[PDB]
């Protein structure tokens, strides 16, 4: 019951973007709206997706665009929280220290961005970019809120994924 | 002729600019999940409503 609730909360929230086959990037449900990393270019996998309008961001790259009605039971709680723990994305665990995002090396690759973050109370926490190598550990590139106002925090040389 | 094409291109630099300034108002408020319009911050100051 720990990290079940993770791979149950998982399905039907990610959907699949890929130009060719190539998965590059996840879409998120929550905030009654989608969000994606505007940066990587694509095309939804659901019809319902491609034909809505949505909007654009020039230095966030993050997006926003509403949700109809009929998918009203895929969203998350969306409420802030700043501890020093563990948030044990898709792939192992989550380090946090110094107000900075840390993960194992190896645990990644690149092309992998569009896993959301969510902290292990089931609340949506952030979106993940990437991160560059600095000894063991590698750093990481998110996006984080006070009930508004989302806020990058980028470390020198970091690279998103 | 000059004189018309200056205050033409003036205003459209100007609305255009507003537009600009309209987008850098609130996209990060279009942003971040649920959440709505400050109201208190701004109402009409800036346009920044569609609909609900």
């Amino acid at each position: 019951k720990r990290e079940r609730m993770c791979m149950k909360i998982e399905n039907d929230c990610i959907f699949e973007v890929k130009l060719d086959g190539k998965v590059t990037g996840y879409a998120c449900l929550v905030g009654d709206k989608v969000m994606k990393p505007a940066h990587v270019k694509g095309v939804i996998d659901n019809p319902d997706l491609a034909k809505l309008t949505y909007k654009k961001s020039s230095k966030y790259d993050l997006e926003c665009a509403q949700i109809p009605v009929h998918m009203k039971s895929d969203a998350s709680k969306y409420t802030h929280e700043k501890p020093e723990g563990h948030y044990n994305w898709h792939h192992g665990a989550v380090q946090y220290s110094g107000g900075r995002f840390t993960i194992p090396t190896g645990a990644g690759k690149p092309g992998d961005s569009g896993r959301p973050i969510f902290d292990n109370k089931g609340r949506v926490v952030a979106i993940v970019l990437g991160g560059a190598n600095e000894g063991a550990r590698t750093a990481l590139s998110v996006v984080t809120w006070t009930k508004d106002m989302v806020t990058r925090y980028t470390p020198e040389g970091t690279e998103e994924w | 002729s000059a004189a018309c094409l200056a205050v033409v291109l003036s205003l459209l630099a100007s609305c255009y600019m507003f537009a600009t300034a309209r987008r850098k108002c609130l996209t990060p408020y279009a942003l971040t999940p649920g959440a709505v319009v400050p109201v208190t911050l701004g109402v009409l100051c800036c346009a920044p409503r569609a609909h609900a």
